């Protein structure tokens, strides 16, 4: 059951690292669009 | 030459100039914004 549990543990995080990488994405983009004015 | 003053320098001459430049940065700062959207390598 542990080593179970651990399997999860692996997959996650990197929708995390994806999500978090897609906010930097769109944070930049809305900063240029509005610094571009 | 009432026809031709619709091509008449309405803005005066030091705004039209610095439009086309301003217009130039914003075309171009769109291209590198562009390139490094499309240019960046996320997957490993």
């Amino acid at each position: 059951n542990h080593e179970a549990a651990t399997c999860l543990e692996d997959v996650v995080y990197r929708g995390d690292m994806l999500l978090e990488k897609i906010q930097s994405a769109l944070a930049d983009i809305a900063q240029s669009q509005l610094k571009t004015r | 030459k009432l026809i031709s003053t619709m091509p008449g320098i309405h803005l005066s001459p030091e705004q039209q100039q610095q439009q086309l430049q301003s217009l130039r940065e914003q075309v171009r700062t769109k291209n590198e914004l562009l390139q490094k959207y499309k240019s960046l390598c996320m997957f490993e």
